[PDB]
């Protein structure tokens, strides 16, 4: 995270962090005790599944304080439509092999109805990005957990404003085009999670962008509004072997 | 009252129905009030709600 601020300890419960072999690989949003959305792009370089490390209550990488709760990823579940290398359908849902106690470190954030996210919550302008990427472009990694609050463009208006791959319908921009603020390499998966009234909904994957607070350039997010009933359908389901699943998009 | 205006006063979720009918829903972990509208949690740890700040 670009030009944001240190997440106060607790007050980002649903953050998750990825670790392949202890290292860290991208972010997650908790949505139920066993379920984690991230983004499908962070899965493309994997070789062992089995050395993936689901992190909820962290706050602070350089210390143990006893908040934290580690899962083994169970299923990685990717849309068909989905083409390694590409920006286009950037989300993944993972099955942790055994839940999370919910705490009050530990809480998921809502997935809201799709019509809820499409009439009212795409209309909310600002919103939260969290992770423990890069504090600037070619920069370090944050020892703490950033968070940015960021605005959200109507796709037309990110065209007219953006001065490269399409933004499409699974996508939206937020964020800023002066170079001050922006998610960044390492945020990848984490939550975009948006207030209303009370409660605090997840509305976009850290997906990708142009360096990272380039200017003319905002962060692009996957629109998760467009994958809840796929989401839903797969929650509903029984797991099958073998990490990696292919799931049917739409 | 309709869903696509002002989320039809529902505090989350709105369902129009046939009429001038309409029906506010909550999610899970939740219960809605007899205002039709308003959602109280029902667990120690409803989504989207941050514990500390809840707490103070
Ligand atoms: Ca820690």
């Amino acid at each position: 995270i670009v030009g944001g601020k240190v997440c106060p300890k607790g007050e980002c419960p649903w953050q998750v962090l990825l670790l392949v072999n202890g290292a860290q690989l991208c972010g997650g949003t908790l949505i139920n005790t066993i379920w984690v959305v991230s983004a499908a792009h962070c899965f493309d370089k994997i070789k062992n599944w089995r050395n993936l490390i689901a992190v909820l209550g962290e706050h602070d990488l350089s210390e143990h304080d006893g908040d934290e709760q580690s899962r083994r990823v169970a299923q990685v579940i990717i849309p068909s439509t989905y083409v390694p290398g590409t920006t286009n359908h950037d989300i993944a849902l993972l099955r942790l092999h055994q839940p999370v106690v919910l705490t009050d470190h530990v809480v998921p954030l809502c997935l809201p109805e799709r019509t809820f996210s499409e009439r009212t919550l795409a209309f909310v302008r600002f919103s939260l990005v969290s992770g423990w990427g890069q504090l600037l472009d070619r920069g370090a990694t944050a020892l703490e957990l950033m968070v940015l609050n960021v605005p959200r463009l109507m796709t037309q208006d990110c065209l007219q404003q953006s001065r490269s791959p399409n933004i499409t319908e699974y996508m939206f921009c937020a964020g800023y085009s002066d170079g001050s603020k922006d998610s960044c390499k390492g945020d990848s998966g984490g939550p975009h999670a948006t207030h209303y009234r009370g409660t605090w909904y997840l509305t976009g994957i850290v997906s990708w962008g142009q360096g990272c607070a380039t200017v003319g350039h905002f962060g692009v997010y996957t629109r998760v509004s467009q994958y809840i009933e796929w989401l839903q359908k797969l929650m509903r389901s029984e797991p099958r072997p073998g990490v990696l699943l292919r799931a049917p998009f739409p | 009252l309709i869903c696509v205006n002002e989320n039809g006063g529902c505090e989350q979720y709105c369902s129009d129905h046939t009429g001038t009918k309409r029906s506010c829903r909550c999610h899970e972990g939740y219960s809605l009030l007899a205002d039709g509208v308003s959602c109280t949690p029902t667990v120690e740890y409803p989504c989207g709600k941050i514990p500390i700040l809840e707490k103070r």
